[PDB]
């Protein structure tokens, strides 16, 4: 392919003078591209992205996480440019109660880190997640199906966090993606229960593997707090998750109206692209800025820049 | 020897002055837009050529160049009576000054043999000892010039393409010096019949000499194995493509043996003359084959090797293909042409100069822009690179050797 | 409107075969050494601009072009009786076959050319044209200045790189500077006509007001301080003059038909001021993209006309004076302009001679003035192709 | 001229120099009367000169006049009926050409119901000062055409503008309303036109 490496884009930091950042995927630099252009639509930051640079080792080819901290590390000192990465389940307890041992954002010569467990841990406040659904619905039942979500939106968090620490300690993080369906979620009075499906196009041994840790892990999920429970799940798993929740809330609660239009209305929202969901929660997250106290972002990082 | 050290500009074009501090080894320069980088390589090529008669086609005030031997050469325009004069003043008091507007003309008269200016400046350059190093110009627009070129060029025969060139780009613009291939493969079959003679000449002097040490001591197993590898990899060589029947004089003397002290001198001085004729075989053909091997590290599908053949007498040179088939060097690709010029100025049979190219990454892919600066330096030349580019990967790895321009605009 | 959408090459210089398909936006190809992108372009803007005459020069076996809404062109080379034939089949149905000698006859020339560019326009071929930008844009540039432009530099090019080389229809930058002068000679005359509206529809403006029933006059005093201070205006300039002659007139004298007459005031000052800026809106988009990119200096116009640099200094130099990076950047920026010649812009190798912090905002700022063209480039540097990877394409060619 | 129209300016006669100096020795000087071509663009410079002063003065006329109107008949409307017919019905108002409109809006404003009077006779004062400085700015341009003109006999020498294309055209307009450039003037008529402006005041003072 026509890319640099780490040592011909080393070389790139030393001849350019403009502020750079660098981040692990394109999804990111659009989401920081929206950022920065909310307070500054004439800043000439340019971000680069890890994944476009080419590693010689086999290892480091696609661990954007290795190929940053290499990077960093052999530019120590550098003005021009600053680094984010995501902190994923780093500086968490397990110790039958999730905690945070950062509770901040990382920081050390110009290298970040997200403060939840990825970049999209910002998106899970529950507003931006309302108005996000509400922009981009079927607009048939969206009244009712956001107000039984604003409701389903508090326990949930305890849900999708244990899922993601299931899929975590068995090293299948894809697995709940293709595994959970929206139809296995039940909605019930602001909690939900994926009850095993006896059918599944998986094998057995992985599906059971994942409930016994899901089990495992959700009275420890339980018993944390609820603040801290929506900065650990994982940012492509929620994203996902919650396009299912929401599916499974619109069926459940339009079904009575009409049962093959709820249908059709949560499966289109089930089959809604992710690039879809994470932009509108991407420009409802740049909206909410400076609006709410309870909507983060990487300031430190802004003002570093 | 002499290399450049320090590059005083005072006012280009009125606005601007700059000053460059250079290694001896490689100068890997780069700037913004409109810098004044190539006007920089301009300025060291026409000082280092000697070919002051250029500065006429500048607007300055006073140029300063300082060589690693401590020799400055000051170039002074100044502005008499609303006549514009060029004044060159070296280290040691010698000088000469000159009228733009003789310049000019004696340009003209180059346009239409020497004039008295032109004579002047070759006299006082000559008895200064100005011209101690050459300078290889490699222009940005060489692409499309080397196309010029092959349609209607050497370094010591470049008259007309300096002309269309300095038509083209301003009469500031030095000659265009730097090697044509045709140039590259006239001067590898020059080195090719001087290592040919001169292992013929060694030849004739180990055969007597072998002789006479034969003759003179004359009044075991594992020799045989090392005379038998030695003769099976002298015939296995393509230096040996005129007489390549040594294993069957091996086989030869061996039956000698073998059908029935003094003879075991014989055998050993045998084996020493295969070793001497064989690192004669490779000391002569040292700058070829490292030069070759430099360039077919590069090509990908073919590989840049030479021929002989026992019934013509002219050594083939050019490329191999896979399948057998030879080709001349004109159908090579642009930049497969670039990295041969750019190999050949960099190499040991090249001539003695300050090797100036302007863009390397002109029509090269990213994978051999990183390894270009590598295998001009792995030669050993020792040479002086000032190169002015705009890619991060031809400057990897070399960070050391960065120099970045800024000049200072003057207000008025 | 009608963008490329497949390019198809079989038996090419009888070497190898490639199949592309296109984006209709933006496309950013890339390869190896010889693998064919200069080729894919000629190929291309041969076969937008209708220059099928071109191909004579080509050995191939079949050529297919699609285009965005279905019109499918299928460009063959037939051999006949020891005789080469270029066979150009559309969709329609209808084609020509003519003899590679006679276009080889008419080259050395320079009649089949007519039957061509009839066939040409009876089937509409030639909608939209393409712009080439060849990789030999600096020592062409400074040869030609040592459509007629056109022509002759084509001519040239031909003669160096073969007949089968493209019409090199970018814009110089001469062409760009006299362009740039016709404009502001008709924003100037659209501003005068404007004038001499605005002049009799403020007289029954004002005649209207006679029968009709503070921070104005600072709105009027900061659009008079605006228009006198603007470089727009080189002429009449004496608007505060006549502003404090009012406020003269109004503090030694109160009538509704005086904020009237004033609400008229105003609004024909801004009004003016308005069209002022519509009528040279291109011509400072097309500056204001430029000026993004010069550190320096700064290209400007300042009235007979002058188009020129302002350094910061206040001196002036002309468009000659300019880098050969800094004219490249002029002319791309023109090519993807809304004033800029609506076509396909085909750029060989825009990493030339251009810094990297350039070459990270080239397709930025081409693509962010919404000329709708579509721009197809090959390059060699990954800085221009960042942050628009997803139109990139990566050409492996089947060698025979 | 027909051997250089078959293959010049005042500033720009080089060859033709040379070539006349070539014919009849060295002693012949320089060929500086002028061409049709650098005519014709002479003209055109003139005319786009002409049009900035009046915008100009448009501009300057407009501020006066709104500065003199505030703070402050019959026979004012038939004299302004007849200028604004004048300046509708003339070929330089080709930018703008809807004064009688203009007018006849006046009227019925005025119809339908002293101070008026006083605005009635600075709107009369402004077209007469405009339709002044269009007399002054092609006074130059109109003296040539008159002097030209009272040669040809089935053709004028006219200029033309438009909003479509913003370049006023300028050359032969026929009786019939066809349009033909300069060069299709004959030797004679392009003898006359070379003398004419060689003594007009338009052309350099030699
Ligand atoms: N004749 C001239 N008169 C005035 N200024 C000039 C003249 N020629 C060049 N310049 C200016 O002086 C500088 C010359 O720089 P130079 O030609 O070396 O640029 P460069 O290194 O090739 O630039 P780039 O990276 O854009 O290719 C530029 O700022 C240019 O605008
Ligand atoms: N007659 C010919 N004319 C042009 N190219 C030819 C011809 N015969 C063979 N080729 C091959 O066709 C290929 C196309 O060359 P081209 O210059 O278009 O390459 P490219 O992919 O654009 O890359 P680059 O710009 O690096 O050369 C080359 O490999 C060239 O050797």
């Amino acid at each position: 392919s026509c890319a640099y490496t780490i040592d011909s884009y080393i070389t790139l930091l030393t001849m350019s003078s403009k502020k750079r950042l660098l981040v692990e995927g394109r999804h990111d630099r659009s989401h920081l591209y929206q950022l920065i252009y909310k307070f500054n639509p004439a800043s000439k930051v340019k971000i680069d992205t890890a994944q476009d640079i080419k590693a010689s080792d086999k290892a480091m080819s696609k661990n954007n996480r290795l190929k940053i901290e290499t990077i960093h590390s052999k530019v120590k000192g550098k003005d021009n440019i600053s680094f984010l990465c995501d902190r994923a389940f780093r500086e968490f307890a397990f110790n039958d109660q999730i905690e945070d041992l950062l509770n901040s954002h990382y920081c050390d010569d110009s290298l970040y880190w997200t403060l939840g467990h990825s970049l999209e841990n910002y998106f899970f406040n529950p507003s931006i997640i309302i108005d996000a659904f509400q922009f981009l619905s079927p607009s048939e039942y969206k009244y009712k199906a956001i107000e039984l979500f604003s409701e389903l939106i508090s326990s949930s968090f305890a849900v999708l966090a244990a899922v993601s620490l299931a899929a975590k300690d068995i090293d299948k993080a894809g697995l709940p993606a293709a595994l959970i369906d929206w139809k296995d979620i039940v909605i019930n009075d602001g909690t939900i229960k994926l009850i095993r499906r006896d059918s599944y196009d998986i094998d057995s041994a992985c599906v059971d593997s994942f409930f016994n840790a899901f089990d495992a892990v959700l009275p420890r999920v339980i018993a944390s707090d609820v603040g801290i429970c929506s900065r650990v799940v994982r940012g492509h798993t929620g994203i996902l998750l919650l396009q299912k929740l929401f599916s499974a809330c619109l069926y459940y609660v339009g079904r009575e109206d009409d049962a093959l239009q709820a249908d059709s209305s949560a499966n289109y929202f089930c089959n809604l692209s992710e690039l879809s969901l994470t932009t509108a929660l991407a420009e409802s997250w740049v909206r909410k800025i400076g609006v709410l106290e309870d909507v983060y972002f990487p300031d430190s990082l802004l003002k570093n820049i | 020897i002499r290399t450049i050290s320090k590059i005083e500009l005072s006012k280009i074009h009125n606005r601007y002055n700059l000053t460059v501090d250079f290694f001896n080894d490689l100068n890997v320069i780069h700037g913004k837009n409109g810098a004044g980088k190539s006007t920089l390589i301009h300025v060291i090529a026409n000082i280092v050529n000697g070919d002051f008669i250029r500065f006429a086609f500048l607007i300055f005030e006073e140029i300063k160049a300082t060589y690693s031997d401590g020799l400055k050469i000051v170039i002074r325009r100044d502005k008499i009576d609303e006549q514009s004069f060029i004044s060159v003043t070296l280290s040691n008091g010698k000088y000469i000054k000159f009228a733009v507007g003789e310049a000019m003309a004696t340009v003209r008269e180059i346009e239409s043999v020497k004039s008295m200016l032109a004579m002047d400046i070759d006299k006082f350059v000559k008895e200064n000892e100005l011209q101690k190093v050459r300078a290889s110009y490699f222009p940005a627009f060489r692409t499309m010039l080397e196309a010029w070129s092959s349609s209607s060029r050497s370094s010591f025969y470049n008259r007309k393409a300096s002309a269309f060139a300095r038509e083209l780009f301003g009469q500031f613009l030095p000659s265009i010096n730097y090697p044509s291939p045709m140039e590259i493969e006239d001067r590898l079959r020059e080195e090719i019949r001087r290592a040919q003679l001169g292992i013929a000449a060694y030849e004739s002097r180990t055969f007597s000499e072998s002789f006479v040490k034969v003759f003179s001591a004359l009044f075991t197993g594992e020799l045989l194995k090392e005379i038998e590898g030695l003769a099976i990899a002298q015939d296995s060589s393509i230096k040996n493509g005129y007489y390549a029947e040594y294993s069957k004089v091996y086989e030869e003397i061996r039956s000698l043996i073998n059908r029935n002290n003094s003879v075991s001198g014989a055998l050993v001085v045998y084996r020493d003359a295969l070793r001497d004729r064989q690192d004669y075989q490779e000391k002569a053909f040292s700058e070829i084959d490292n030069y070759m091997s430099s360039v077919n590290s590069f090509l990908e599908d073919k590989e840049m090797a030479y021929d002989f053949d026992l019934r013509r007498k002219y050594p083939k040179v050019g490329l191999k293909f896979p399948d057998g088939s030879w080709s001349p060097i004109r159908v090579l690709s642009s930049g497969e042409r670039q990295l041969l010029t750019m190999l050949y100025a960099a190499s040991k049979m090249g001539d003695d100069a300050i090797v100036l190219i302007d863009q390397p990454e002109i029509s090269l892919h990213i994978d051999w822009q990183e390894d270009l600066l590598k295998r001009m330096l792995s030669q050993l030349s020792g040479r002086q690179i000032i190169v002015c580019t705009h890619s991060p990967s031809i400057a990897t790895g070399y960070e050391d050797f960065m120099i970045n321009i800024s000049p200072e605009f003057i207000s008025s």
